[PDB]
RNA sequence: AACCGCGAUCUCGGUGAAAUUGUAGUAUCGGUGAAGAUGCCGAUUACCCGCAACGGGACGAAAAGACCCCGUGAACCUUU
RNA sequence: UGUAGGUAUAAGUAACGAUAAAGGGGGCGAGAACCCCCCUCGCCGAAAGACCAAGGAUUCCUGAUCAACGCUAAUCGGAUCAGGGUUAGUCGGGGCCUAAGGAUAAGCCGAAUGGCGAUCCGAUGGAAGAACCGGUUAAUAUUCCGGUACUGAUA
RNA sequence: ACCGUGAGGGAAAGGUGAAAAGAACCUCGAACAGAGGAGUGCAAUAGACCCUGAACCCGUCUGCCUACAAGCGGUAGGAGCGCCAGGUGUGACUGCGUGCCUUUUGCAUAAUGAACCUACGAGUUACUGUUUGUGGCAAGGUUAAUUGUU
RNA sequence: UAAGGGCAGACGGUGGAUGCCUAGGCUCUCGGAGGCGAAGAAGGACGUGAUAAGCUGCGAAAAGCUGCGGGAAUCGGCACAUACGAAUUGAUCCGCAGAUAUCCGAAUGGGGCAACCCGUCAGGCCCCUGACACAUGAAUUUUCAUGAGCGAACGCGGGGAACUGAAACAUCUCAUUACCCGUAGGAGAAGAAAACAAGUGAUUCCCUCAGUAGUGGCGAGCGAACGGGGAU
């Protein structure tokens, strides 16, 4: 129920190691020429897989 | 005169670093840090990718981060960086000064609550 | 002089503006409604028919120093919407 | 459940305000040690 | 306590980075011992646009003491006294030349 | 005993305590020993770092044992 | 099991306070699960609706602000700053009267300080003279405005 | 201030610069939120929490080591690698080694005690005795209260 | 291969140690003074500024009014301010003397939950206002002066513990202390022998006599006076 000891910096560090941010899964527009996320909806010109889909 | 010579000397120093920085952020320097270590090394834009489409709260500060730093860079060269030719060379998260508050516990006791703060730093060199 | 001063807002003028022979002053708070009735026929030379009156206690405010903060208040006055004899202004 | 404060005016002037003070002797007193310690409140009827 | 200048008296400097440098008094602050010498102590503010704002150059104080009255035979920077030479009257005169200064 | 529903639970985003804490790269068995050993001896076993789950040990945490004795200590109660 | 201040560890862990419940479309905005408007859904309904009193004391309305506060974010707020807002001859209270009790007079008692002791004070009780229908504010209304009245003094 | 019905208890908190000259204007950004410049200034790593700016505690970079290894974490040996000319960082591998305080006949003890750092924290003074080191006078030694001149 | 970790150096962060500084304390010396109040105190409430007042000052004459003396160019208090004014015909500022001085409070016209409610009588205005008076006790003869309350220490007086020490405890001690109460003054108290002594000559204070004479479960302890030297 109750820690015998403090943990050492390095004990704390060790556990913290699989602790990481997620990196974003990102393609390339090939028309576009942007960022976006894979499956999904290119937000800047609205179009997926060619064809638009969010009219502006 | 001394001070002035010293204050010259880093004044000199100053004019080839190309840096901004993010001072009193009010959110955990342990959760910013993630992100830190994340983007290390990236090439600018693919960094900016990143941070716009990250899932942490932390990237969308870093992002504005970022984007100064780049144009500190191109103020102090007098052009504008082409595409691929920056990357981060440089990032660090500091713990800055805490706010401390008190939230009730049970049978009248008191507990401590820490608001913690973080400082950026961030430079950009060119890939060399 | 118990008579401060004249009260300009919204609603004096929404009442000014109705009724044209009402108007409010803003007075010391011991000074009752014959007094008041008195000062203002003093003061104007109008023949006065009916006197109102409502007691406000001051604001509490909060000073802001260097350091910290200190608690102040403000003054208490009266109110007074008097009405004068139809035919009057001010 | 009920707590032990359970206020009332009269009751807080009757028990501790400044006439009631000054009605004995050892009422006095008090007033004249915290007098002597230069409290900014001296009764209950200064709080308002 | 009196002081041995006062606005409309012509000064000089004698020590600081205006050393040597005449100028005619303008305001004294008597609180702090300092006084205004028209043209001496420049420094430029930097005013935001208010009642266009920009650079404004204007005249910074400076102690009474680094200020001296000027004698007027030679223009010396002289010590001044009191004496109750005008019909009795306490006046001021310098002592490198015991002219009174009016 | 089996199955079912919601809340807690588990994973992700936001906020974020506490008790505890000499330092620790903190394995097992037998022996030894202030006489019941993670830390000594001799062997045996064991690549580095997490997450979920349970409570055998750390004579686990908490409260300077209330039982017992002691102090020319204290209080209260009774009485020829 | 020493004191003050600062910073750690456990740990990105426990927890975010009743299992009445939410979905969508528009608006504003740099930014929206949570703010504003609409439709649908659900909960209370001898209440979780509407009032009087005690207690609180500007929290009420409006414009700016989102630093701190709000157990998330916030363009929102019972938050910050400024401005505004409570109107009575008839409502309530007090002015009048006494209860318990309290302070006292004449007197009594008592090292002192003081303790008793029938007129006064003292509501939680008695007396109170006396309307209304309609409008009206962002915020007050039997109080303001228009109609119908009543009640007490005074010449 | 805060705490308590009340009598009462009772904090924390000083320092820009000589002079506000307290940063016009530009860039990124919704915004000074913040920063990078420009300018002022001896100095801005003196920028409003502002002199100096330590430790615990938290990061980044560079060098060396580390995924067959087992106990107070050091100590004595000792290759290799790496820096600035005989110094310095790291350290493969080997030997030895059960913290410290207190309390006890005896504690690695599974007896007590401490989260850590900075700061704070415990044989003092007066009088009277007595012994002694060193001195002044010496068959004598010494003044107390107080009084004069300054 | 270093996912991570260890050590060192450099540079940062946080935090606010240290060094330097300060009129804010502490302890005293010398000289004064030793009270304020019914002609209304101490201490408060509410007001008062060109702009809200948090302090300061002042009181409806309200950061202030008048005179005399000093003095000579700025001033209009402070919490990092602008405006607008005053001022050599002498402001502001300093010394002395005056004027005004709301409400509560001994509070004193009666009440009351302090800073409020309600009155009477004489006038003056005009249901309501501003200005008078209206308490009680003691000398006193209804005219008159005095008192009440507050407040540092020092003085005198009336009551008066216990823990503690005696290695328990009761006589004793702590101690005629703490504390409560009453009451003065600049000091108070004492003071001019029905005295000490075995000659001195009123009180008071200092140094000695002296830890002596005594006293005491003769335990723990307590503890003089005469005489001598001084201040006066
Ligand atoms: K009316
Ligand atoms: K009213
Ligand atoms: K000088
Ligand atoms: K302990
Ligand atoms: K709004
Ligand atoms: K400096
Ligand atoms: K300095
Ligand atoms: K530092
Ligand atoms: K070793
Ligand atoms: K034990
Ligand atoms: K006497
Ligand atoms: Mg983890
Ligand atoms: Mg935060
Ligand atoms: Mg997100
Ligand atoms: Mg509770
Ligand atoms: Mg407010
Ligand atoms: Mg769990
Ligand atoms: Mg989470
Ligand atoms: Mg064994
Ligand atoms: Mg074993
Ligand atoms: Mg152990
Ligand atoms: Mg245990
Ligand atoms: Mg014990
Ligand atoms: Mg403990
Ligand atoms: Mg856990
Ligand atoms: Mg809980
Ligand atoms: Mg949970
Ligand atoms: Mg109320
Ligand atoms: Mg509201
Ligand atoms: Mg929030
Ligand atoms: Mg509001
Ligand atoms: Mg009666
Ligand atoms: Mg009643
Ligand atoms: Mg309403
Ligand atoms: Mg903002
Ligand atoms: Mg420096
Ligand atoms: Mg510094
Ligand atoms: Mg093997
Ligand atoms: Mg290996
Ligand atoms: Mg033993
Ligand atoms: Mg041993
Ligand atoms: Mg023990
Ligand atoms: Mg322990
Ligand atoms: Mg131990
Ligand atoms: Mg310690
Ligand atoms: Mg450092
Ligand atoms: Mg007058
Ligand atoms: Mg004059
Ligand atoms: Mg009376
Ligand atoms: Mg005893
Ligand atoms: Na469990
Ligand atoms: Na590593
Ligand atoms: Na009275
Ligand atoms: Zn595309």
């Amino acid at each position: 129920a109750h820690p015998k000891r403090r943990q050492s910096k390095t004990r704390t560090a060790k556990r913290r190691t699989h602790d990481k941010a997620v990196m974003p899964t990102l393609a390339k527009c090939p028309n576009c020429g942007a960022w976006h996320i894979y499956h999904t909806v290119c937000g800047d010109c609205g179009y997926y897989r060619g064809k638009l889909a969010i009219e502006k | 005169a001394r001070k002035h010579n010293s204050a010259e000397a880093r004044k000199e120093a100053l004019k080839q670093m190309y840096f901004a920085k993010l001072r009193n952020v009010p959110t955990s320097p342990r959760k910013m840090r993630l992100v830190a270590d994340m983007i290390r090394g990236m090439e600018v834009n693919r960094a900016l990718g990143v941070l716009k489409f990250s899932n942490k709260e932390a990237s969308a500060r870093v992002e504005k981060l970022l984007r100064s730093a780049v144009a500190n860079w191109e103020e102090k060269n007098e052009r504008k960086a082409e595409e691929g030719e920056l990357f981060v060379s440089r990032i660090c998260v500091d713990g800055a000064s805490t706010l401390k508050r008190l939230r009730p516990a049970p049978q009248g006791r008191g507990y401590r609550i820490r608001k913690r703060s973080n400082h950026v730093t961030i430079y950009v060199d060119t890939l060399n | 002089g118990i008579i401060i001063k004249p009260i300009i807002s919204e609603k004096m003028t929404a009442v000014t503006e109705k009724m044209s022979e009402r108007y409010g002053f803003r007075v010391s708070p011991n000074a009752n409604k014959i007094e008041i009735k008195k000062a203002v026929e003093a003061m104007y030379n109008v023949k006065v028919e009916d006197v109102n009156t409502m007691r406000y206690d001051g604001k509490r405010k909060n000073r802001y120093t260097k350091s910290g903060l200190i608690r102040g208040k403000e003054a208490s006055f009266k109110k007074a919407i008097v009405t004068l004899k139809k035919g009057e202004t001010i | 459940m009920k707590r032990t404060y359970q206020p009332s005016n009269r009751k807080r002037l009757n028990k501790h305000g400044f006439r009631s003070r000054m009605a004995t002797a050892n009422g006095r007193r008090v007033l004249a040690a915290r007098r002597a310690k230069g409290r900014a409140k001296l009764t209950v009827s200064d709080e308002f | 306590s009196k002081l041995h200048i006062k606005k409309g008296d012509t000064v000089m400097v004698i020590s600081g980075e205006d050393k040597g440098h005449s100028g005619r008094v303008l305001e004294v602050l008597v609180k702090e011992q300092r006084a205004i010498v028209e043209g001496l102590n420049m420094i430029k503010k930097h005013a935001k646009p208010s009642a266009q704002g920009g650079i404004i150059s204007k005249e910074a104080p400076i102690h009474i003491s680094n200020l001296n009255v000027v004698d007027p035979k030679t223009g010396k920077a002289t010590r001044i006294g009191r004496r109750l030479n005008e019909n009795g009257k306490l006046v001021r005169y310098a002592k490198k030349s015991g002219e009174e200064i009016k």
